[PDB]
RNA sequence: UAUACCUCUGCUUCUGC
RNA sequence: AGUAGUAACAAGAG
């Protein structure tokens, strides 16, 4: 779907080469995978956090 | 199928001849990610691991856990050893004074006389320095200013006198103060009139607050070292930790290093502080003599050597003994001066970086654990590697989140003085009047020992003695990395010898690219690097001509300044294409304005602006070199000629180039990350000093060129000058009666 | 909480001799 | 996921 999106977006009549942030593009680029930062006080209180 | 093997070149060409092909310097150097606490703690443990059989005591000053290996029991294994015996150092030092007559008192004099002339501003020319006030690394120039302003509150105005001696006298005295006050800017709201619905606006003004700390806290902060990890360190798999020093210690190191530097210059068997061709010239002659002096019908052997755990073993208390011996004839005030720097390193404290990051993979969360909160968490949540380290750190760990590191030289800084201790070993030359004669070279940790004897059986026995001699000074030779062979070829500080030092082009290869100062500067640097490599590092004219090609490529893409006739599309290239059409003398256009590249082997030494000046249009050269153009700014004497270069071996040395000051000689915007942090307040603080200095330079134009001298007020100077300027302009008749009275009126208020 | 599909940032959350 | 490799990023902040 991403390859097809590329071939479609690169083939179109538009000036821009931008790609819409689709479900497949988001997965492919790996969207919002960063671990959420929390306070030291909560992290030290939490046991599962190692 | 024909299976190509690259090593098969070594069958035809010898390793040294084609050593350049054993250096992967087209590739990416190793960088560090996240924290360096695990690397620092490792160093902290390993430093004490080599000193654990010494004497452990508690500092009555700091209240820390200290370890003293010096004059400890001698080792019974090949494991690194800090157990250096004082007598064996003093003997080796004595042996140096015998071999080099009256060098110590001569070197002491030169340093002592220099110390008197040394100004306080000598501490500005440094890299990122630890600032005790804010407890973060900052530029040396600021880190100095923050200390001077802080010392003025606690009433220590030795800095004002101009000399470094009274400022150093203040630093050791500042330890005696019971409380040390320092400014800590804190924001305050303030209504200001505006054209709002409610005609006003709130602007958060900075206000300086007097914050105090106890006698003990300051003493520790003064002895504290801030730790990181060595980034871009070549030819290394795993990473290692380094440290930055405070403004207090930096004063005394400068003198002791300058002292050892004076000795090293005059010592024959030292690779420092000489460099470049001068270094080769020395080592060549040294090698020629050490070769041709050997007994006929014998064997001369060169040990291609290296010392492992250099900084981790060498003790400050040995370095203290070294200064006391060197300053024996010099007066008592200088003896005590040189004794401080080692005394500070002897009771130094290590800051353990950021800390450790803990994460739940399921929850997908993360959080940094500050160094003071390392034992807040049960050690079951840390991984095996860190768990073991943290337990071994425990008996050295302080509650504030630091480690007492009495042994070792975490940061280093003593390179010249550490070389001398190495030379002292090379000075002994024999033990027990045996049938061998050793003598080597020293570049801090790096060494190359020559041995002349009857047969090789004798040579190795002679090397075995050097190894056992170095153990008593605290120098551990690396059995792993070090190797031996019959004289003719050897390695010393990435310089390869084979009946003469062989060319190694790969070491200087990274420098050929765009250095990243600006368009006009980088062009000069680029060619100056090419022409200097043709000379020193043996680059043939074909490769040299290609190095010019490959530069203009990297230059044109980096600064997006391709030829005018070329139809490569880009925001800038659009105006470049118009300039090409507008301009008649297109050969006169610079490469940065989409002009042609006219450089070749011969004219590398001439600036681009000078080469083309005659070929330029009269309008274009006017624009390019407009005296009052907005791009260039207030040029500093260093800002025009000099610029930084980072070669993969030694410290960052600033080389000088030749370029004409034109529109292309611009500066880049400041890092704007500061705007979002609480550091904002420093922006105002800067622009305040900026006004004062810029107005002082308007009164005294020579201030930009040569450093202004005077212990009097900065206003007092500006007042008296502008008073005279007005008086003389009136009597000469440049100033009118209307303006003179107004001038004398305004100055009357001051 | 709310403004916030808004605003600021890209070496300035520690780069030594 | 992936980069990467003894520890991080896979955006941060008001």
């Amino acid at each position: 779907k991403l390859w097809r999106d590329c071939v479609n977006t690169i083939s179109n009549e538009e000036m821009s080469n931008e790609l819409q942030k689709t479900n497949y593009a988001k997965w492919a680029t790996g969207d919002g995978l960063t671990y959420q930062k929390i306070m030291k006080e909560v992290a030290i209180d939490d046991e599962t956090m190692c | 199928g024909m299976n190509i093997n690259p090593y098969f070149l070594f069958i035809d060409v010898p390793i040294q001849a084609a050593i350049s092909t054993t250096f992967p310097y087209t590739g990416v150097p190793p960088y560090s990610h996240g924290t360096g606490t695990g690397y620092t703690i490792d160093t902290v443990i390993r430093t004490h691991e080599y000193s654990n059989k010494g004497k452990q005591y508690i500092s009555d000053v700091t209240g820390c856990t200290m370890v003293d290996p010096t004059n400890g029991p001698l080792p019974e294994d090949n494991e690194p050893s800090a157990y250096a015996q004082l007598d064996c150092v003093l003997e080796a030092l004595d042996r140096m004074d015998e071999e080099h007559p009256g060098l110590f008192q001569a070197a002491s004099q030169n340093a002592m006389e220099t110390l008197m002339v040394t100004t306080v501003d000598k501490l500005t020319q440094g890299r990122q320095t630890f600032d005790w006030t804010v407890c973060r690394n900052q530029p040396a120039a600021t880190a100095l200013n923050t200390t001077i302003t802080s010392f003025r509150l606690n009433d220590l105005n030795g800095a004002d006198k101009g000399g470094l001696i009274p400022f150093c006298q203040d630093i050791i005295d500042s330890l005696d103060r019971p409380e040390m006050t320092f400014f800590s800017v804190k924001n305050i709201k303030k209504k200001l009139p505006a054209k709002n619905r409610k005609g006003f606006l709130i602007k958060r003004i900075p206000m300086k607050v007097k914050d105090k700390i106890t006698k003990v806290e300051y003493i520790k902060r003064a002895l504290s070292l801030n730790t990181m990890t060595k980034d871009a360190e070549r030819g290394k798999l795993k990473r290692r930790a380094i440290a930055t020093a405070g403004i207090q210690i930096r004063g005394f190191v400068l003198v002791v290093e300058n002292l050892a530097k004076n000795i090293c210059e005059n010592l024959e068997q030292s690779g420092l502080p000489v460099g470049g061709n001068e270094k080769k010239a020395k080592l060549s002659n040294a090698v020629a003599k050490m070769l041709s002096n050997c007994p006929p019908g014998g064997i001369s052997m060169t040990v291609t050597g290296d010392n492992t755990k250099w900084n981790e073993c060498l003790n400050p208390r040995i370095f203290l003994a070294m200064t006391e011996r060197i300053t024996r004839d010099s007066p008592i005030w200088f003896r005590d001066f040189c004794s401080i720097a080692p005394v500070l390193f002897s009771n130094k404290i290590a800051r353990l970086g950021k800390g450790f990051m803990i994460t739940s993979k399921t929850k997908r969360l993360k959080a940094q654990i500050p160094c003071p909160d390392l034992f807040s968490i049960p050690l079951e949540r840390y991984n095996e590697e860190t768990r073991a380290k943290l337990k071994k750190l425990k008996p050295f760990f302080n509650e504030e989140g630091t480690a007492s590191l009495s042994p070792g030289m975490m940061m280093g800084m003593f390179n010249m003085l550490s070389t001398v201790l190495g030379v002292a070993a090379l000075g002994i030359k024999n033990i027990g009047n045996k049938e061998y004669l050793w003598d080597g070279l020293q570049s801090s940790d790096d060494f190359a020992l020559f041995v002349n004897a009857k047969d090789e059986e004798t040579c190795m026995e002679g090397i075995n003695d050097f190894y056992r001699t170095c153990k008593l000074l605290g120098i551990n030779m690396s059995k792993k990395k070090s190797y031996c062979n019959e004289t003719g070829m050897f390695e010393f500080t990435s310089m390869f010898y084979r009946d003469g030092f062989v060319s190694n082009f790969a070491m200087e290869l990274p420098s050929f690219g765009v250095a990243g100062v600006n368009e006009s500067a980088d062009m000069a640097i680029g060619m100056t690097i090419i022409k200097n490599n043709m000379i020193n590092n043996g680059m043939g004219p074909a490769t040299a001509q290609t190095a010019i090609q490959l530069f203009i490529a990297d230059y044109r893409y980096t600064y997006k300044c391709h030829r005018g006739d070329s139809k490569v599309e880009g925001k800038r290239m659009k105006i470049i294409k118009e300039l090409w059409e507008n301009t008649k003398g297109r050969d006169g256009l610079l490469v940065a304005d989409g002009g042609p590249n006219i450089y070749n082997l011969r004219n590398l030494h001439i600036p681009e602006i000078v080469l083309k000046y005659n070929l330029m249009d009269p309008e274009y050269k006017g624009r390019l070199l407009h005296p009052q153009n907005p791009f260039v700014g207030h040029l500093s004497i260093e800002g025009i000629k000099e610029a930084d270069i980072t070669p993969a071996h030694g410290p960052v040395k600033k080389m000088d180039y030749d370029a004409v000051s034109g529109t292309h000689s611009w500066r880049t915007k400041r890092n704007r990350s500061i705007l979002n942090t609480d550091q904002r307040n420093m922006i105002l603080e800067e622009q305040c000093y900026a006004k004062c200095c810029n107005l002082f330079e308007a009164c005294f134009n020579s201030a930009s060129y040569r450093k202004p001298v005077g212990q009097h007020s900065m206003l007092e100077a500006m007042a008296h000058r502008l008073r005279m300027d007005a008086r003389l302009d009136y009597e000469s008749g440049r100033m009118s009666k209307d303006d003179f009275e107004k001038a004398m009126a305004h100055l009357g208020e001051i």
